[PDB]
RNA sequence: GAAAUUGUGGCGCAAUAGAUAUAGUACCGCAAGGGAAAGAUGAAAAAUUAUAACCAAGCAUAAUAUAGCAAGGACUAACCCCUAUACCUUCUGCAUAAUGAAUUAACUAGAAAUAACUUUGCAAGGAGAGCCAAAGCUAAGACCCCCGAAACCAGACGA
């Protein structure tokens, strides 16, 4: 039986916490400040996608470009393996 | 306004009222249900629901269209194909009506650019702004310009109203120099000599019948002459009016810049021109 | 995961409420369940037009019995009543054989009446009076 | 279904149509939210037409709670004992106006 | 949005651990035909359409577009009587409780946005009250934004702060075109 | 505090007064503010006396006295929504509770 | 674990109700429950029969003297009914006796007062009033309300609405409500006896100085053991009544009841009472 | 498929999920190798207390009564009357005596842009360089599954 006796603890929420009070400011620094930094330069993120949007196939590619090089061996045969998998099934398999 | 009334009623805006106007987000449509599922848009057995259909042009082994046809030179040497943005006198006159683009100086490639009439681009080989007769008639400049092409009836209505067609070759490296001075500036390199026709456009520049800056100027009096003979109208002397000392300068080639010598450095920040001694590299900047 | 259904019980369970009352399986496992009440479902859906021509053919059978204890068969009376311009539906006339017979017995000798009429109609080609039961009052 | 479902006869209390009409309903209880769009077609009812029914029928004694209720409810009480509760959740007030006539 | 890389991964059924054998031969047994212990109808099988990647979801609306949204809130704020424009940001105190109860007084609101420029510029006072107020933010010019405007219930402006969103927000009218990215000089633009 | 408001009872003169005091001449109603000075001087005063602040999303609108004249003559109640409820002629079948 | 609460939250809700179905509670008075004021509760019963009366005299009508020994008893630790109740119970009851009268003349006195008794008495009265709304309005010691204290509340009503607004109206109110309560039930439901043939001979005896002699008219069955007598009256050499049944004395009992019924202007067609 | 040239957290999982992992253990394998499962009190077990219960299938409390896809119309009545060829898939066509499915539980399958359309923004221009532009351009939104061979080859391990 999936469904359960005792409901939750209470989830308590500061909706007033110094990240949701704070959030988005300085975000939109470009258009009130004389283009100094680009919005884009404020996002913090894996490297091979800060300010890039991308697709899987794609970002996978990013990613053994950008970083492979310094990349765990189990972990970049494995990006490989990927990468293999959604060319074959991108370039070929689907509809249309 | 209205609205901005209304506005004094109804709930102060905030992140719970907020929503996106109708047509703008498209409802998703995906594949639980009895609608949209079972076999999914996808039909029955076959080389479609499996995926796996095979590609594009492809037509199930009979010879593909695209293979049928002979092979031919449509696209033979396009990347190796001069390419000029062309410039109607119509829009260089309305450019001149809004402010932009001043005929009191002269109308080099970098000044348009500037004002926005002509966007051009070095990659993708343009090789600079071709000045077209679309604004024949409706005309009234009286402007020096330095353009990379130039058709007869253009070249005619600008000498008409009294102002000076001389062609001008960029190559492409020095194109995108002159087309965007200041990325050039920051980049930091000493402004270089451009070059010169590189062999089916030495006839071009060479003869006065185009206003090429090679040609011999003792001969272009003659071509002016000519021209207004062909149509009609009368070669207002330039030496009387008072423009003539603007309209005299000629960019004496391998300057690309109209006041700056080639071996000069810009520099931007504390605003100085650095210029390079040494008689060896002054030489060179010289050939 | 990143959400899994937390209220499928429920639905389960709105399938259920309505197998409570099959017998065996039927009413305990969803499965089985599911089956079971969209079939009932379907044959309450189709049981509605069954329930009609039900009703009426019971009705149709009391009128005949009631038509019988006169001498009298179903569809003579129901012809002479049209006939006449008393229009009692079936319905109706069922209820008047059980609960108010006198009624019937005197509609069933009107019926006979008529039918006598008709009968006296047939054997003169045309003319004279039509009989008094007969004729039809003429709205215009 | 019929089978499923516990069925009835036809009859109206105490005799309504012989006498005097009586309005079977007592009590209206309209659990409404101060704050909450849940409540927001409720809280217009409560505001322009429920006193306009109130003084329509008398026999009827309405009760409004504001009681912060995430989800509205009216509760119609009956002369038999028998209590008709259901919600009012995000309905527009032609609707509630509707349904509480109904009751 | 434009900020948010999600971390969300799962392993396909590559990435989990082993299962490259045939669990039983294919036709003899009489089981269901399974190729890979590991495949995603199986108990700790991989994952068939998962999460998987750091995930980005940037994009960039067009520069005008955000500075309309701007002035948009700012029409918005002042329309709905939630805007105050001041001389200055100068507290006599520098009480959080002091604030709190101006704000009380002049029926601000919940949570007041405060906006002086520069940051460099701060009078100390105010730094030093709004700093413990959850609620009573401060911010400078140039990191006002929408979202956060929505958020707090009033807006607070000086008027060189009010000036300078004047002098920035109407010059995405009446310019050019790019032609190359505005941290290079030009002539007018600084 | 409070947002209560009664249009006076006088006024119309009143404002005719403080007019007359900041800067007298036919056609008062139809006086132009324009100049943002005597407007300031104006207003704050009216807002001083009558305890009664023109809101700054209204501020654009009134550009003639008259308009001015005319904001002040509309009233403002507090009052509160149960209160307002109670006021609002109940008959007897109904009863009103506020469970705060 | 799942990651939600709106669904635990149904749970919890279907949980409550699932034990409230088992173990109910001891079903508790109206005035304790939240929603309730008395005097407005008592105006909207006043408006909803249509017809007004004093407020200050109705709220008097509902209190009842075990009530008020309990108040007593927890002060320790008002009129009441009386008064009304009893003109209430005596006034319906004459209403009754005149409303009956008038309709079936050929009723006896006995039979009348019967009819009267089981109008007024425990059980249909009791009906009407927790139909009405009375048994809420009402308070007493102890609950559910007993039968007795009920009608006693309900006679209260009666006598107070007769105080205020006059005779005419109480007696219609009593046509509207009590009197409604014969409309499927024929007699000797109501006026329940033991041998009616005496009963019959009486009447007979009354009316034409005769006797009856009970001929036996039809029967299917009679060893069968579901026999159908259908039995006759008949009054010199006509027949007054007959009845079915079962058996023959039985069917003989039916005739008899039928006959009474004849007389005491009744059967299932009567006449159906103005309104 | 190039080059020049340009240039200290989490809208994560939370015990069938998340690592294979309470463990590379147990167990299986000559060996290389494969490779699991599961725990859940309270402040206090130096409180064994007593209640928290109520909820899957399966059972029990509680065997059965003519007749028939398990029901529906009903009916005063559970049956009795009348109506009624399970489901999915695969099919020209399935009650089919074609496949699948004992049942419950939890897990288990549509993911990609060109080009279109839409609504914003700006507009002979658009776009936070490069790109496109004979109304365009920028912007978002919205389409494109899962399970299954026999096989091939590389490198180990086994007489
Ligand atoms: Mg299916
Ligand atoms: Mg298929
Ligand atoms: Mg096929
Ligand atoms: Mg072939
Ligand atoms: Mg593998
Ligand atoms: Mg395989
Ligand atoms: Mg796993
Ligand atoms: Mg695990
Ligand atoms: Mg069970
Ligand atoms: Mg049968
Ligand atoms: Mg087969
Ligand atoms: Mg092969
Ligand atoms: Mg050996």
């Amino acid at each position: 039986i999936g469904i359960r006796l005792t409901l939750p603890p209470p989830k308590v929420v500061d909706r007033w916490n110094e990240k949701r009070a704070m959030f988005g400011v300085y975000d939109n620094i470009g258009i009130l400040g004389n283009f100094e930094k680009h919005p884009k330069e404020l996002i913090r993120g894996p490297i091979w996608l800060r300010g890039w949007k991308g697709n899987e196939l794609q970002r996978c590619i990013r990613k053994r470009k950008m970083v492979g090089s310094r990349m765990f061996a189990d972990d970049l045969h494995n990006l490989n393996k990927r990468i293999r998998y959604l060319y074959k099934h991108f370039n070929r398999h689907g509809k249309f | 306004a209205r609205a901005l009334d209304l506005l004094r009623g109804l709930p102060r805006v905030s992140l719970a009222n907020l929503k996106p106007n109708p047509g703008s987000k498209k409802p998703e449509r995906r594949p639980r249900g009895r609608r949209r599922g079972r076999k999914c848009g996808r039909g029955h057995k076959g080389e479609r629901q499996r995926g796996t259909r095979p590609r594009l042009g492809f037509e199930g082994g009979q010879t593909p269209f695209y293979i049928r046809i002979p092979k031919y030179g449509f696209n033979e040497g396009h990347s190796f194909r001069r390419q000029y943005k062309p410039l109607s006198l119509n829009r260089l006159q309305y450019l001149i009506d809004l402010g932009r683009v001043d005929p009191s100086q002269p109308i080099d490639l970098t000044q348009l650019v500037n004002g926005r009439g002509v966007t051009i681009q070095p990659l993708k080989r343009d090789y600079g702004v071709q000045l077209v007769e679309e604004g024949a008639d409706t005309f009234t400049a009286k402007v020096n310009i330095e353009v990379q092409l130039a058709s007869e009836l253009a070249i005619a209505a600008i000498e008409k109203n009294g102002g000076v067609v001389t062609t001008a070759f960029y190559d492409p490296r020095s194109l995108d120099i002159v087309c965007k001075p200041v990325p050039f500036f920051l980049r930091g390199q000493p402004i270089p000599k451009r070059m010169l026709p590189p062999e089916e456009l030495v006839p071009y520049y060479t003869d006065a019948k185009n206003r090429g800056y090679l040609a011999d100027p003792a001969k272009f009096p003659e071509a002016r002459l000519e021209l207004a003979r062909k149509y009609g109208y009368i070669l207002p002397d330039i030496t009387k009016d008072e423009l003539f000392k603007m309209l005299c300068t000629r960019k004496d080639p391998r300057q690309i810049f109209f006041g700056l010598a080639p071996g000069w450095v810009v520099n931007m920040a504390d605003k100085k021109i650095l210029k390079p001694t040494d008689e060896n590299l002054l030489k060179y900047y010289t050939s | 995961l990143r959400n899994r259904v937390t209220d499928r019980y429920f639905r389960i369970q709105e399938v259920l409420k309505h197998a409570r009352h099959f017998r065996g399986r039927k009413n305990r496992c969803y499965r089985l369940a599911v089956r079971t009440v969209i079939r009932a479902f379907v044959k309450c859906t189709k049981a509605r037009y069954l329930k009609k021509k039900n009703m009426r053919t019971l009705w149709i059978n009391r009128i005949t019995a009631a038509s019988q204890e006169h001498g009298l068969k179903y569809p003579a009376l129901i012809g002479n009543l049209v006939k006449c311009q008393v229009e009692l539906n079936r319905k109706v006339l069922a209820d008047l054989a059980i609960y108010e017979p006198k009624t019937f017995k005197s509609l069933a000798a009107l019926a006979s009446r008529r039918r006598h009429e008709g009968f006296a109609a047939a054997l003169g080609d045309g003319k004279e009076p039509e009989g008094i039961f007969s004729r039809v009052v003429q709205y215009h | 279904t019929a089978r499923g479902t516990p069925s009835r006869f036809l009859a109206s209390v105490l005799h309504n149509g012989l006498g005097r009409y009586v309005q079977q309903l007592q009590r209206l209880s309209f659990s409404v939210s101060r704050d909450g769009a849940s409540s927001r077609g409720a809280r217009e009812f409560v505001e322009r037409e429920v006193i306009d029914f109130a003084r329509r029928n008398p026999g009827v004694v309405i009760y409004v709670n504001s009681r912060p209720c995430c989800v509205p409810r009216v509760v119609a009480e009956y002369l038999n004992g028998a209590v008709r509760e259901e919600s009012i959740h995000c309905k527009s007030v032609e609707e509630i106006s509707t349904l509480v006539q109904k009751l | 949005n434009f900020k948010r890389i999600s971390y969300a991964k799962t392993k396909t059924r590559a990435e989990v651990r082993g299962g490259g054998r045939k669990p039983w031969p294919q036709k003899g047994t009489g089981r269901a035909r399974h190729g890979s212990i590991r495949s995603p109808l199986w108990r700790g099988g991989g994952v068939a359409h998962g999460p998987r990647g750091p995930t980005s979801y940037y994009y960039m609306l067009p520069m005008k577009v955000r500075a309309l949204g701007l002035k948009v809130a700012l029409t918005v704020k002042l329309a709905q009587d939630d805007l105050h424009i001041m001389d200055s940001l100068e507290l006599p105190t520098g009480d959080p409780q002091y604030l709190t109860e101006l704000a009380h007084y002049r029926r601000w609101g919940d949570s007041v946005l405060l906006v002086d420029l520069t940051h460099e510029e701060m009078p100390q006072s105010i730094v030093e009250a709004t700093s413990r107020l959850k609620t009573f933010n401060l911010i400078p010019a140039v990191g006002l934004n929408v979202h956060s405007m929505l958020k707090h219930q009033t807006l607070v402006l000086t008027l060189p702060t009010v000036a300078f969103l004047e002098d920035k927000l109407l010059w995405q009218d009446s310019r050019y075109r790019p032609l190359y990215p505005f941290s290079l000089p030009y002539s007018d633009f600084p | 505090r409070s947002r209560a408001y009664t249009p006076p009872e006088d006024l119309q003169s009143r404002l005719e007064s403080y007019v007359k005091e900041v800067f007298l001449p036919s056609n008062w109603q139809d006086i132009s503010l324009e100049d943002s000075r005597l407007k300031f001087n104006l207003l704050a005063h009216l807002a001083d006396d009558l305890g009664h602040v023109v809101p700054n999303s209204r501020l654009h609108q009134m550009c003639r006295v008259r308009d001015v004249l005319d904001f002040y003559n509309v009233p403002i109640q507090d009052r509160s929504k149960f209160d307002e409820l109670s006021a609002s002629n109940l008959p007897p079948n109904l009863k009103i509770t506020w469970s705060y | 674990v799942k990651k939600g609460f709106r669904a635990a939250f149904r749970f919890q809700k279907e949980l409550e109700r699932q034990r409230l179905l088992r173990c109910p509670p001891p079903p508790v008075r109206r005035s304790e429950k939240p929603n309730w004021d008395y005097h407005a509760e008592i105006q909207a019963f006043g408006h909803r029969l249509q017809e007004n009366f004093s407020l200050d005299l109705l709220k008097t009508a509902f209190v009842n003297s075990c009530y008020i020994k309990s108040e007593e008893a927890k002060r320790q630790q008002l009129k009441s009914n009386q008064e009304l109740s009893e003109q209430g119970t005596s006034f319906s009851q004459t209403c009754l006796t005149q409303f009956l009268e008038d309709e079936y003349p050929d009723m006896p006195t006995e039979g009348i007062k019967n009819l009267v008794d089981f109008l007024t008495g425990e059980e249909v009265v009791c009906h009407v009033a927790r139909n009405l709304a009375v048994e809420q309005l009402t308070l007493s010691e102890e609950f559910p309300v007993p039968p007795a204290v009920l009608q006693q509340t309900f006679f209260a009503v009666i006598g107070a609405l007769l105080q205020s607004s006059g005779p005419e109206r109480t007696a219609l109110f009593i046509r509207d409500f009590l009197i409604t309560q014969m409309t499927g039930k024929e007699l000797f439901e109501m006026w329940k006896i033991i041998n009616p043939m005496g009963l019959l001979v009486e009447e007979l005896k009354k009316r034409n100085v005769s006797a009856p002699e009970s001929r036996l008219t039809r029967q299917s069955g009679g060893t069968t053991a579901l026999p159908l007598y259908f039995v006759g009256l008949y009054c010199d050499k006509k027949l007054i009544a007959e009845g079915p049944g079962e058996t023959v004395l039985v069917a003989e009992e039916e005739a008899a009841r039928v006959a009474l019924r004849k007389l005491y202007g009744f059967t299932e067609n009567r006449r159906p009472w103005n309104y």
